[PDB]
């Protein structure tokens, strides 16, 4: 009545709320996805951790402001931003940007998931990994942001949203976390970006990274990327609720191991050679050998608690997997030949590895002096660092019979005369177009969806122009107009121009035209 | 100890750091340090939420605005493309144009919400020990507030997910922030709702806070009949993404929202005894506000005023809005019914009253929208429209 | 061959020139059907536009897309393509088409033609996305029915490729 | 248990030795694992967790867990599951924390993971599919 | 270059921070890292709360609970000690006892107020793009709200500096955490409440934000004789911080501040059609029952149940009551002589209305204090006593 | 009146409050200090950081999480 | 420039005996008037930017005896007559909301008279309600 009331003190907690939230939705005949997809099966499921917007807000707030603190007052009290080796504050310029459009792709792929999902708290738990993605986005920005202000090279930290179109190892960082998730089945996601992509790849990718950065000075990574992945366990969650509504199907199961051999094999064909490179050529001081990283996280622990365990109810090892370790072991250093001898092309300063780092590739790699090493060091012998030597290693390799090539599929570079990873050249005319395929799973992708698979390369863009004329247009260089932002080193004297790169002459040839 | 190696850091490790500064250049390298410097400014100064936001879409020239160059690595099966023209009828000649005029990038959206999140316990804390829930008239609480205010939940949940596909499809970064912004205010805005009714139940014995009644109402109330219909075709019977946010937002949510929300649960609230529901309300609106600040910018800043595509915009949202606002028309015209069970107050519940209400609704609508896209109205024909649906 | 710079250049510059000459419906409709039969997809007739035909194909689309704002009713731009079709009697058609086809060839063809035909702006975009995806739907199923049933060197024959090189 | 430590089994090898095993025939495929794995980033809050309740009752419970540190966060394995209880480190710390505070600095999870009440919980076993 | 030395930095700088490394021994020298470890803890573990506060004040031991010893260094002249048991009639055996049940210590005391704070902008800004101020009655705008509300931030003002002698006397940390608290939260109701009125100035031509006429009620107007008063004797005439504090909030706020506060001016914003006032009494209210959670652990739990001095303290703070329930009566009797002014709404501003909110503040200040301190008080009388100044 | 309002977004800065605090004093005859003191000139002077007790908790609070993400976090 | 504001100008710069016959001169056991201030800014992301692109140019440019010196932590600044700084010209170099009670977060010391005025803030060697 008006008088007597219970007044003891009393609000409402997050799961009071999202206990009603699946009966939020109702039911009308196009309340339906949008979007193609194979999988039809029942999906009404629960979410295993109960968020509601007003308590996602809290949360991540909460995450905001300690990492905003260290970063802004802390450690720029210290100067930590210019106490990082230069390798690594290089190899940072790729690796955030490069995830930067990996979880800008992924905002897209959970919108998918979202529009996809039947229960209602599946739509809930969507909509805060969307919102997680663009954190993640905003995140990987504020670092190359920070490290525009505070450490010594800001070229390529502060405008690589359009200086990463310029080079080839671009191309395929547009297909492994980005193209790969959002240009399919929507509901396939659950295994291709959350199956694989979050609960595999994020772990080195985000987690193992932090500790090359701290090794080599670098505690702004750390600080940020760290709080990246404590959103990753609601995604991972969320994924593996999908999946197993789909293993519980018998029409949906049949395609689970089909849709996850394809998901494994395109993100680790990138991942493996990409991020190898960067951790072992792009850093001073080595935390450990990657193909221990990649045994580690990828092969051991992901496909023993996840695949493994998975295998009680059907799921198969990736019939892949064969090939890929074989990456994890020598397509990053295959990866380096690349990335070395094309360096004008990129937005990061690069270094040779040094006495101490080739004695360390040796003894994890045995192989690799002989191999690798030897033609670095005869790089070095011809000019690779001196600005005035004329000389770039694209066109050494082609004056060797070394061609490069790009897989139509994947964008990955492959040079088959110098090789140890897994790959094997394909060239293939199709209604009056030459195509080059590098292994057995992209080729049978591009020979069953040739549609899906037209992406132009950079010798076809290219092709005729010279390097210089191709970098100046990219705006790949410093705001003197002339020096360039990549380097063949990482010392603060000698930078190459523009007109250094035309002295050597390069120009771009079409690699399939002698076949 | 440990298995592994205990990694020293390069920044305390006397060793490593002695290392790492004989490395270091002592001069930079380059003196541009504005993150992403090329960035066109909407303003008189380059913005943080510029720097973090724009270009991070990876769009190629032919999509307007973008950067990069070539097609794109992996499309659909059949070739529809990762991004595409074929997403939408507008066009323009850069999609990066928009610029949310609350700036707000991740950091600052979760900042803001964060303090709603926990003032509202602590107001609903103080409130349950202060008692104030004994002057609200009992009718309006059981039979008005609980039911209608609660079914009112599912209109905002269905904005919700209309958004689901303009998250996946729209052109641009700062696009889909807005969004997607949008989209969570609108779920938290039903999750409010819920939340005061499960905060009554704790508060007054008897008071059923269960969905089970609001959404007989939503699904069979003839008052939410035209609503209902209106949200289902927005939220699943499009896909152009421009569409979905100018339906949603500017028309719909404008007019049918507005009126529910503010001219309806709130204001009533103040003429019957309600101390609670204002402190909801104050939280949807604030989200009104700020949402059709960014939804102004997009709209009317960048489509309806774009150089070269203007006009051929303003041809769509003109058919659009049309459509749409029959459609709300129509829900706003089932909605009047609710007031033959409200208590009669003059000048609030009384034909003049629910006119006037009508007439704000209608002409602030056609300030803030019609006007800017040229699309002409008649707001004392709509509002007699609606107002045939009121029970004398 | 030495190609030009990305975004300027005479094959856009000439295309472009092409595009404004346009000044009805039927004729930008025309034009748009066939540059995109000859020009994209795998199955087109030329490759030689191929680093400017995704660019030259967006101008194509304003000037159609302009021209139906300015000379079509409000309603044709809802429920009819710009051939004059009803937009839904097309997107019956084209699901009835691809249902019907007995091989993932057969319906990898129907899904590419249909969007060479009927991307936007010929057809409405809620009608052509709404197509899109159900024809994406049976091409995804019929070509992930025994997806490595078929060696590669089968797969290079039912595709039709001339095999140029295969590293021992 | 020494089989969950970071650089247990294969990890141990170097050169000619390691590539033996990593290319061996029967390391071709995977094979399942009842561990866990969670990180958990460096801060006053989970120092606190880590070395007063993880390694205290954590392993007293699950003699399996394994502890390293990796610079910036903790690395832990162990069989079958590991939990945290917020409640009890809300007692430890001092101040307010409830599960959604606990998980501001939880990185990572190799396991099923969710909250049940005021405990955290990654688990081998397969929710939804393996028997309740 | 600079004239002074660059100092480097010892945990980065190799030189230095390998000296300190050699220096830093290998194991830590005591396990007790629980700061302050000492102190008993109200609750189940000790609290940073109750770390972060208890015995700053470095009391002597024979201040009750003092852990220190010997006389000041400095005293008054003539001899008043720094601190003294002069400084309060009551008496405890520790006057560390005391806990703010919301733990307040410096920090999450402004990180809740600064949420307050920018929200309240945010809402403002959005209320005045909504025009929402439209339908409020005029009457109660112009006639009530400006002039009488506006005359109440006087009141609590008044109770604002009544805690300025507090700060300075009291005997404990965390009394005088509580009592800053308190007073910081009494200024900002005044503060807000002219907020609302120099905002409403914005939206309303004509409407004269000043505090001219609010003070000249204040200080003139017979309808606030009595609270004005009881807050100069409360504030001015009394300097005994336990007496202040506990006729301040316990008696003359928890009985006419909570009439006026929550049964007049909140109350019939929802019977007036005013959506804007709810929006700042919703935190005056809130910082009413988080202050009355740490003045009722206060005097109840510590003071009024001293295991020495209960019943001695009790006839202290019966005594208060009496006189200063006295004063506040009187301050209600002359309050509700502001009905007369006030269209007529039946069960809200009738006899019967006000005399269910007398019932209702009464009553609830009965079970609240008068009940834990053995206070004997016949509700009904006070209800007739106030109504005696109503005008029927 | 009901139907037409400026609709600008307006707030209230702190210096917008602050400008009336002076006027929140009122005369009595009890309205002075309790505590011995010298000096007993005229003292009615403004205050050079215009504050409120909203924005004083939001500049601290600020200074606070930055204090503390430092500490407790880097 | 001005040496003459130094930190460690004048009797700073002597050791040993010869900072003790100065300190302990005759005319150096009394105050000395001085038309200087000393602003302290504690470092961060905001200051610094602020020290580098406010202070050491339009600051110096208009006051040339301005000096700015690193005391690891903070920034000592000394100059004759008066020091300001407008918030309006930061919050347009950082790019995001910088009121005046923001450019306070990290203002930490001021020897002289220091006062806001709109969205500058000022600290000068004037006696404001003395001087004039
Ligand atoms: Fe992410
Ligand atoms: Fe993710
Ligand atoms: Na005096």
């Amino acid at each position: 009545d008006a008088l007597k009331v219970n007044r003891a003190p009393v609000g409402v907690e997050p799961q009071e709320v999202h206990k009603w939230l699946q009966s939020f939705n109702w039911d009308f005949k196009e309340n339906r996805t949008k979007y193609p997809t194979k999988y039809h099966m029942a999906n009404e499921t629960k979410e295993q951790f109960k968020v509601i917007a007003k308590e996602y807000a809290r949360m991540e707030a909460a995450k905001d402001e300690r990492q905003f603190g260290t970063l802004l007052d802390g450690l720029t009290r210290l100067g930590a931003g210019n106490k990082v080796h230069p390798r690594w504050g290089e190899t940072m310029k790729v690796i955030s940007n490069f995830l930067e459009v990996g979880e800008y792709n992924a905002i897209a792929a959970s919108a998918m998931l979202w529009d996809s999902a039947t229960a209602a708290e599946q739509k809930n738990g969507y909509l805060a990994q969307v919102l997680d993605e663009i954190r993640h986005t905003h995140q990987c920005a504020f670092i190359n942001h920070y490290y525009s202000k505070h450490y010594h090279d800001p070229a390529g930290h502060n405008d690589a949203r359009r200086t990463r179109a310029i080079g080839p190892l671009w191309k395929g960082m547009k297909r492994v976390f980005a193209d790969g998730f959002i240009s399919g089945d929507a509901v396939e996601c659950s295994v291709n970006l959350q199956l694989v992509g979050e609960a595999c790849f994020t772990n080195p990718l985000i987690v193992a990274v932090t500790e090359w950065a701290s090794a080599n000075g670098d505690e702004i990574t750390p600080t940020v990327f760290l709080s990246v992945e404590t959103d990753e366990l609601r995604h991972m969650a969320n994924g593996y609720q999908t999946v197993v509504s789909i293993a519980n199907d018998p029409a949906s199961a049949k395609f689970l191991n089909t849709d996850l051999n394809n998901a494994f094999w395109t993100q680790q064909k990138y991942f493996t050679p990409v991020l190898g490179y960067l951790f072992e050529y792009g850093s001073k001081f080595k935390v450990e050998p990657w193909v221990k990283t990649w045994n580690r996280w990828v092969y051991e622990d992901w496909g023993g608690i996840w695949i493994g365990r998975l295998g009680k109810y059907g799921v198969e090892s990736p019939a892949s997997l064969r090939d890929a370790k074989r990456d994890a072991y020598w397509a990053h250093h295959d990866l380096a030949l690349a990335a070395y001898a094309m360096w004008p092309l990129g937005f990061a300063r690069l270094a040779l590895p040094d006495e101490e780092d080739q004695a360390w590739f040796e003894a994890n790699y045995p192989g690799w002096a002989d191999h690798y090493g030897k033609i670095f060091n005869e790089w070095k012998k011809l000019g690779y660092e001196d600005p005035k030597s004329g000389f770039i290693p694209y066109q050494w390799l082609l004056a060797n019979g070394h061609d490069v090539y790009i897989d139509r599929v994947s964008q990955v570079p492959f040079i088959p005369s110098l090789a140890k990873g897994t790959g094997s050249l394909r060239v293939h005319e199709f209604n009056g177009k030459k195509h080059s395929l590098t292994d057995d799973w992209g080729e049978r992708q591009w020979l069953i969806e040739p549609e899906r698979y037209e992406c132009h390369n950079v010798f076809e863009q290219y092709e005729g122009r010279e390097l210089s004329e191709v970098i100046a247009e990219g705006h790949g260089v410093r705001s003197d107009g002339k020096t360039l932002i990549a380097q063949p080193h990482t010392r603060g004297d000698n930078l190459w121009t523009l007109e250094d790169i035309k002295r050597a002459g390069c120009v771009f040839p079409d690699p399939l035209a002698k076949f | 100890p440990q298995s592994s190696q205990v990694t020293k850091r390069g920044l305390t490790d006397p060793e490593r750091a002695a290392i790492i500064a004989a490395a270091v250049p002592d001069h930079a390298l380059d003196t541009q340090r504005k993150y992403h410097y090329f960035i066109q400014p909407r303003w008189k100064r380059l913005s943080e939420y510029e720097q973090l936001s724009c270009y991070a879409q990876p769009n190629p020239d032919w999509i307007a605005g973008g950067l990069d160059w070539g097609d794109w690595t992996q499309k659909f099966h059949g070739g529809r493309p990762s991004w595409g023209n074929e997403s939408t009828e507008l066009r323009t000649t850069d999609w990066y144009r928009h610029r949310d005029p609350a700036r707000r990038w991740h950091h600052p959206y979760v900042k803001d919400k964060s303090e709603e999140a926990r003032y509202t316990q602590r107001f609903l804390a103080a409130y349950s020990s202060e008692g104030s829930i004994r002057t609200i008239d009992p009718y309006w609480r059981d039979e008005i507030l609980n039911k209608y205010f609660g079914a009112l939940l599912y209109s905002e949940y269905g904005l919700f997910n209309a958004h689901s596909s303009v998250g996946r499809d729209c052109l641009s970064d700062t696009i889909r922030q807005t969004a997607v912004f949008a989209a969570l205010d609108k779920v938290d805005n039903a999750q409010m709702i819920q939340m005061e009714r499960l905060f009554i139940a704790k508060l007054v014995p008897g008071f059923d806070a269960s969905t089970d009644v609001p959404k007989k109402i939503w699904t069979t109330d003839p008052i939410y009949s035209g609503a209902r219909a209106t949200v289902q075709e927005i939220w699943q019977g499009v896909q152009d993404w421009n569409e979905i946010l100018w339906a949603g937002h500017a028309v719909y949510d404008a007019t049918f929202g507005q009126f529910a929300r503010r001219e309806f649960f709130q204001r009533l609230a103040t003429v019957y005894g309600d101390t609670l529901t204002p402190f909801f309300t104050a939280q949807s609106q604030t989200y009104f506000q700020t949402t059709r600040g960014a939804i102004d910018d997009l709209f009317v800043y960048c489509l309806a005023n774009d150089s070269e595509f203007g006009a051929h915009n303003r041809t769509f949202l003109n058919a659009w809005t049309e459509h749409y606002l029959a459609s709300s028309v129509a829900a706003l015209k089932d909605f009047v019914g609710l007031y033959a069970k409200v208590e009669k107050v003059a000048g609030a519940t009384d034909r003049a009253g629910v006119s006037e209400a009508l007439q704000r609704v209608f002409g602030d609508w056609k300030i803030d929208y019609a006007d800017k896209i040229g699309f002409r109205v008649d707001v004392d024909q709509k509002v007699d429209a609606v107002l045939a649906g009121y029970k004398n | 061959a030495k190609r030009e710079p990305i975004h300027d250049n005479s094959i856009r510059t000439e295309w472009e020139a092409k595009i404004a000459k346009l000044t009805s419906v039927d004729q930008a409709t025309k034009f748009i059907q066939d540059f995109r039969l000859a020009y994209t997809s795998p199955f087109r007739k030329s490759y030689d536009i191929d680093v400017d035909y995704q660019y030259i194909e967006r101008k194509i689309e304003e000037k159609l897309s302009v021209l139906k704002t300015e000379k079509l009713p409000v309603a044709d731009l809802i429920t009819k393509a710009t051939t004059g079709e009803d937009a839904a009697a097309v997107e019956a058609t084209w699901i009835a088409k691809i249902k019907a086809a007995k091989s993932k060839y057969e319906a990898e063809r129907i899904h590419i033609e249909f969007r060479q035909l009927y991307k936007p702006p010929v057809l409405p975009v809620n009608v052509f996305l709404r197509t899109d995806a159900a024809l994406g739907t049976v091409l995804m199923e019929i070509r992930n029915t025994d997806y490595y049933g078929t060696p590669l060197e089968g797969l290079r024959k039912e595709r039709g490729v001339k095999v140029l090189h295969l590293q021992a | 248990s020494a089989h969950n430590a970071y650089n247990a089994g294969i990890m141990q090898k170097t050169g000619k030795a390691f590539a033996d095993e990593f290319f061996a025939e029967e390391n071709q495929v995977v094979h399942e694992s009842n561990a866990v794995v969670l990180v958990l980033m460096k801060s006053d809050e989970i120092d606190a967790i880590i070395e007063d309740i993880v390694l205290k009752g954590g392993k007293a419970k699950n003699p399996s867990i394994v502890v390293e540190d990796k610079a910036g966060f903790w690395w832990i394995k162990a069989d079958g599951a590991i939990e945290i209880d917020a409640a009890e480190a809300g007692e430890l710390l001092g101040k307010p924390f409830s599960v959604y505070d606990l998980l501001i600095n939880v990185s990572s999870t190799v396991g099923r993971a969710y909250t049940l009440g005021t405990k955290f919980t990654i688990t081998s076993e397969l929710m939804g599919l393996d028997r309740a």
